RNA sequence: GGAAACAGCGGAUGGGUAUCCCACCAUUCGACCCAUUGGGUGUAGUACUCUGGUACGAAACACGUACCUUUGUACGCCUGUUUCC
């Protein structure tokens, strides 16, 4: 019922501005106190910023005070944080948080939005190659053998990989995306599968990746010989 | 001013059943004013204790929160299946706010060692320049495990990249992928690749192998 | 007794005064309170203030309200002292 859609998240150059909002919806946070909290990949939360209800103040961290603004449009029931002159460090996904009512939950976020990613770099949008990870020409060893796609040299994160338009997903395994010396990510999906049907099936591994707009379908099969 | 939250451990290996439990230290006095957060890997957090000891709603009676003093502790009396993940804790006595570093919590099981599979890098690739070996560890337990690649039996070094899933969600075993970059004029220099795998679960190390152009 | 005025913590000592107490001053010497170049200290009374808090209002601050506390003003009350009548 109580939700919070954040937008506006993307890749900036270092220097550069950013608005991230945070749209409400089953409450007005002209009642609550608004949060804004992120998370470094593969680190822990890191609160940015709040502000207050009915006075309008604001609060921030350390690092960004100064730099970012909170504020909230009770017209539009949305909240933002505009940041300005952006560093790398800042690279992270933002949540807006719902602080929850005084007798409800003390101070607890009680409510969290999906995320935005937010990637500060002075590298330029790259989409994918994407190749296939070819089935064992070879003999069964154990009954089984395994195929995938690898998706190389794309910036910024994220990709997605499907197979077979999401059909199939039993036994996908779609690792994480690892930062090449080039400043390219790379990442591979690998399923496993029966070696007997190889050439008799069909194998679509769907890659995604909404930062270039790009979409790409390769078929999996074993070669010549 | 700055108030610090330290947790600990920072990691925990557990089995279903155990009571767990994750501490929190605040460097100064924060009152009550303490939340605990659940947050599983890709997802936002989602609140489980606040005000130090009071169970929000939703929230299984399996977990509590307590405090004493500045030491602030969230239990689990019995660990389930469910409650992999990452927990923090945060004070919100004063501004700014301070999360502890979050303790991950995973679950224990058997060993498992891994299937091992190479793979030849696509004609396709080879077109643009770049040639990409890629060696997959599937389904084994626990998650340490070790990589080497050989070229005509010499040993690589700092040409190879590694990466591992998150615990599964039903076998809770790793897989992992090794890449093996090299131009494509090294990767005709030579004819033997081969992917050697050193684990818990393996007797004695196994090797996947091709030689290059093998149709 | 009746007004009217002024005042209100404890020594000690001294002075006078009393000449016993008692009053009356000086001096030092304390004690307690408070918002400490200082100020307050009969009152379990009131009402305004101010100091700092507690709580709630969809509310960490601000805002509103309630209560508590402190400061200081009146007012009422008790106790004196003086002058009268």
């Amino acid at each position: 019922e109580v939700q919070l859609v954040e937008s506006g998240g993307g890749l900036v150059q270092p220097g550069g501005s950013l608005r991230l909002s945070c749209a409400a919806s089953g409450f007005y946070i002209s009642y609550s106190s608004i949060h804004w909290v992120r998370q470094a990949p593969g680190k822990g939360l890191e609160w940015v910023a709040s502000i207050s209800p009915y006075s309008g103040s604001t609060y921030y961290a350390d690092s960004v005070k100064g730099r970012f603004t909170i504020s909230a449009d009770t017209s539009k029931n949305t909240a933002y944080l505009q940041m300005n002159s952006l560093r790398a460090e800042d690279t992270a996904v933002y949540y807006c948080a719902r602080q929850g009512y005084r007798r409800r939950s003390g101070r607890g976020f009680d409510y969290w939005g999906q995320g935005t990613l937010v990637t500060v770099s002075s590298a330029s949008t790259k989409g994918p190659s994407v190749f296939p990870l070819a089935p064992s020409s070879k003999s069964t060893s154990g009954g089984t053998a395994a195929l995938g796609c690898l998706v190389k040299d794309y910036f910024p994160e994220p990709v997605t990989v499907s197979w077979n338009s999401g059909a199939l997903t039993s036994g996908v395994h779609t690792f994480p995306a690892v930062l090449q010396s080039s400043g390219l990510y790379s990442l591979s999906s690998v399923v496993t599968v029966p070696s007997s049907s190889l050439g008799t099936q069909t194998y679509i591994c769907n890659v995604n990746h909404k930062p270039s707009n790009t979409k790409v379908d390769k078929k999996v099969e074993p070669k010549s010989c | 001013s700055d108030i610090q939250m330290t947790q600990s451990p920072s990691s925990l290996s557990a089995s279903v059943g155990d009571r767990v439990t994750i501490t929190c230290r605040a460097s100064q006095s924060v009152s009550s004013a303490v939340a605990w957060y659940q947050q599983k890997p890709g997802k936002a957090p989602k609140l489980l204790i606040y005000s130090a000891s009071s169970l929000y709603s939703g929230v299984p009676s399996r977990f509590s929160g307590s405090r004493s003093g500045t030491d602030f502790t969230l239990t689990i009396s019995s660990l389930q299946p469910e409650d992999f993940a990452t927990y923090y804790c945060q004070q919100s006595y004063s501004f700014p706010s301070t999360f502890g570093q979050g303790t991950k919590v995973e679950i224990k099981r058997t060993v498992a060692a891994p299937s091992v599979f190479i793979f030849p890098p696509s004609d396709e690739q080879l077109k643009s320049g770049t040639a990409s070996v890629v060696c997959l560890l599937n389904n084994f337990y626990p998650r340490e495990a070790k990589v080497q690649w050989k070229v005509d039996n010499a040993l690589q070094s700092g040409n190879s990249q590694e990466s591992v899933t998150e615990q599964d969600s039903k076998d809770s075993t790793y897989s992992l992928s090794s890449t093996l970059t090299l131009s494509k004029a090294d990767y005709e220099k030579h004819k033997v690749y081969a992917c050697e795998v050193t684990h818990q679960g393996l007797s004695s190390p196994v090797t996947k192998s091709f030689n290059r152009g093998e149709c």
